[PDB]
């Protein structure tokens, strides 16, 4: 205004923070705030630049449960890869050690495909030193929901955990990964059928195994986890109807990631001690067994045959050519 | 007179409208002249002058409305608190609940602590008339005003709508429903309302054994007939949304038809938009024991070994569709065709949450084998699909219309074995 300024980036700021800082909903009201100024600060714009630019990646990392927000910091990243390399990977890692203790506790809204679908662009747009190390990522991998007897707290679960085997199985090698598993004290036995039964009434309370027997032990669990809840629950009672698809949609990338694990040929030894323990009783009822996730998976060719094909893919990787399951789906005659 | 006054009005409306500065303030003074002379115009013996009084009212409205709103709204207001003629309040009442949206929100907190009198005060008036504009209007002024109320400002609206549940007049019992439904949904802490509702009509009538007027039943009935879709997603409990479908249960065996229709219309609403937390309740084994004439014993709503939906779809049956015999229309001077309508929609919405309870007997424990040799299903309500009137008939259509759905999706299209254990369970 004839050498005077209007308003002033720090004060839009400002009126950003009041509406954050208020009772007003954060997808509605903070965040449509937030889109158009790190979109300008960032994307197209020495000494005060930058502190605004580090107030606003502030304010991003106190809503960065929210997908949304989880955009804005590809944007930031992407950004800021070109301009300073250094400084992309402090940001990738102070990001790293704020989501990934926040999967653990399932508390990042990704229960849908587009919150799931963001959250594995930003994996990978993070620096790979960020996540080299996977001590940290195999922790926040290797955890259990707080209880599993809401569709929510379960789904928010799951999703936490295909965000980080997505990582695994692509960012890092096989050896690197099961090295670790064993250094790491994890048991096969976290999220055990004992324990799944315990978790979803609502309580929140050996032998020197390989850890490619537990690396495949903890997948083959979820599998009976969302093949169970998926034809043992209410449509219009227990869930909803995106809780529904979002089911499904979990499922069928799940067992997309264990054909890929089985297939690609690069996780071999994760690959033989699935094929051994695809073969084995649920010793004593601890675990899921091959019969009873069969039955939860013939359930479901009425209803989801999508999802029963991508079983039947996984059935032939372990070299189950049982006719029990297969003159069955085929429907050979007699 | 008359033909002068028409002429007097329609004169000073198109000077009005027709001239050309609109901020001088000597306009200012005229237009609060026009507004208060058609008011005033539109209480009026004749229809005629009364007709062109109301139809250029808001004709000056629609054209003085972009620009002269603030003081339409004011002098609107003005006959609003005072309490004239019906014809003159309602005129300036569904007037100024239209425009109440275009008050911007700096004058929206001193206009709601002045209408808060008004709002009040129009409660109170017994005309028919009135209280049919009241309902309309509460709905639009609580929608813009809502959110600048405070919490006990609140409860002296809802109070003041809560004492015209037990009128005799049904117009003012339904406006004092609507309103005060509405006066909740429209408000800063609407879940906490809700609740503070919905325990004030209980209290109304949580004494079930007591005695209580059928005035008063009937109003109660009829707010939570509003309040439950609202309902649907402090906060309401489960154990609150439990004595409200007891509630329901037990008044549908009232013995005037006009508390039952009241009844089975909540019921049926109960089952369409159906709250989450009673839900799951209804439709659970264990159920709510975890937290003409019925001859026989069919169960009881607190029942520990079957859903509660079993019991209510064997008591709707068993007081409005069947008798104790096989193919046997229940007579339609015992229970009318609007009640047994009615009956059948509650039964095929809760056929659609809990299918199983379609299939069961009619009588938990059999009754005597002497007078009634074979033993009656509830599925026998199909037999409505040959009434007399087409109405029931539409419904039965309706029922098992839904079963075939309800069925189909609870059992994963898998029926031989799903309906292979509901044949052996129940017999059917």
């Amino acid at each position: 205004y004839h050498s005077k300024q209007i308003i002033g980036i720090p004060k839009i700021i400002q009126l950003c923070d009041g509406i954050m800082a208020s009772g007003r909903k954060a997808v509605t009201h903070a965040i449509p705030a937030l889109q158009p100024i790190v979109h300008d600060l960032f994307v197209l714009r020495g000494k005060e630049l930058e502190t605004q630019k580090e107030v606003v990646v502030s304010m991003l990392l106190r809503l960065i449960q929210y997908h949304q927000v989880l955009e804005m910091f590809i944007l930031v990243l992407q950004q800021c890869h070109k301009e300073n390399e250094d400084k992309w990977k402090r940001l990738s890692r102070q990001i790293a050690d704020i989501i990934l203790p926040m999967l653990a506790k399932q508390q990042m809204h990704i229960d849908s495909h587009e919150a799931l679908g963001v959250l594995n662009t930003l994996f990978e747009i993070l620096a790979p030193s960020s996540l080299r190390p996977v001590d940290m990522l195999l922790r926040s991998m290797f955890v259990t929901p707080n209880t599993m007897a809401s569709v929510s707290t379960v789904q928010l679960w799951i999703s936490g955990i295909l965000a980080i085997l997505r990582v695994l199985i692509s960012q890092s090698t096989e050896d690197i990964v099961l090295s670790r598993i064993q250094e790491l004290s994890f048991s096969p036995y976290l999220i055990s059928c004992t324990v799944i039964n315990r978790l979803r009434d609502g309580d929140s309370t050996q032998i020197k195994n390989l850890p490619e027997e537990t690396f495949s032990r903890f997948l083959l669990q979820l599998v009976g986890i969302l093949l169970e809840d998926i034809v043992t629950k209410q449509l219009k009672v227990e869930m909803s109807e995106q809780q529904h698809t979002f089911y499904c949609q979990e499922l069928g990338t799940l067992l997309m990631c264990l054909i890929h694990i089985f297939k690609s040929g690069m996780f071999r030894r994760i690959t033989a001690a699935a094929t051994r323990l695809f073969r084995s009783d649920g010793c004593g009822g601890s675990f899921y067994t091959l019969d009873s996730l069969n039955l939860r998976a013939r359930s479901m060719i009425t209803t989801h045959p999508a999802l029963v094909l991508l079983w039947c893919q996984i059935l032939l990787l372990v070299n189950h050519t049982d006719y029990r399951w297969w003159a069955e789906v085929q429907q050979t005659p007699k | 007179t008359k033909k002068d006054r028409v002429n007097h009005c329609l004169t000073i409306c198109e000077n009005i409208v027709a001239q050309s500065v609109r901020n001088s303030p000597e306009f200012q003074k005229l237009l609060g002249i026009a507004m208060e002379l058609f008011l005033l115009c539109s209480d009026d013996a004749e229809s005629d002058v009364r007709m062109v009084a109301d139809e250029c009212l808001n004709k000056v409205i629609k054209a003085l409305m972009d620009s002269n709103l603030p003081r339409l709204q004011l002098e609107l207001y003005k006959e609003i608190k005072k309490n004239g003629a019906p014809r003159s309040l309602r005129a300036a009442l569904w007037r100024f609940a239209e425009l109440a949206h275009l008050v911007r929100p700096q004058k929206c907190r001193p206009y709601l602590v002045n209408l808060l009198p008004c709002l009040t005060r129009t409660s109170k008036r017994p005309e028919e008339s009135v209280q049919e504009t009241l309902a309309a209007a509460v709905p639009k002024i609580m929608a813009s005003f809502g959110n600048f109320a405070n919490d006990n400002e609140i409860k002296v609206l809802l109070k003041a709508f809560i004492a015209n549940l037990k009128s005799s007049s049904p117009t003012i019992r339904r406006t004092a429903a609507g309103s005060a439904v509405s006066i909740c949904q429209h408000s800063r802490r609407t879940q906490y309302f809700y609740s503070w509702l919905l325990n004030v009509l209980l209290g109304l009538l949580v004494p079930v054994e007591d005695e209580h007027s059928t005035l008063l039943i009937l109003g109660v009935l009829l707010t939570l007939r509003y309040l439950v879709p609202l309902l649907q997603q402090v906060s309401p409990s489960a154990e609150q949304l439990v004595q409200v479908y007891e509630l329901t249960l037990h008044h549908t065996q009232h013995q005037d038809h006009n508390v039952v229709t009241g009844a089975l219309e909540l019921l049926q609403q109960l089952f369409r938009t159906p709250p989450p937390e009673l839900l799951q309740t209804l439709t659970a084994v264990g159920g709510i024991g975890q937290l003409c004439r019925i001859k026989g014993d069919i169960g009881q709503s607190t029942d520990d070994d079957s859903a509660p939906l079993v019991h209510c779809v064997r008591l709707l049956s068993a007081s409005f569709l069947l008798t104790g015999g096989k193919n046997v229309l229940v007579p339609d001077r015992d229970v009318r065709v609007s009640v047994k309508a009615l009956a059948l929609s509650c039964v095929g919405a809760a056929v659609a949450l809990h299918p199983e309870s379609f299939f069961s007997k009619l009588y938990k424990v059999p009754l005597d084998t002497t007078e009634y040799p074979e033993e009656q299903y509830v599925s026998d309500i199909l037999n409505y699909i040959d009434h007399g009137d087409p109405q029931v008939r539409g419904a039965t259509a309706i029922l098992c219309g839904t079963l075939i759905c309800s069925i189909l999706s609870r059992s994963r299209f898998h029926v031989g074995d799903w309906m292979g254990t509901i044949r052996t369970l129940t017999g059917n």
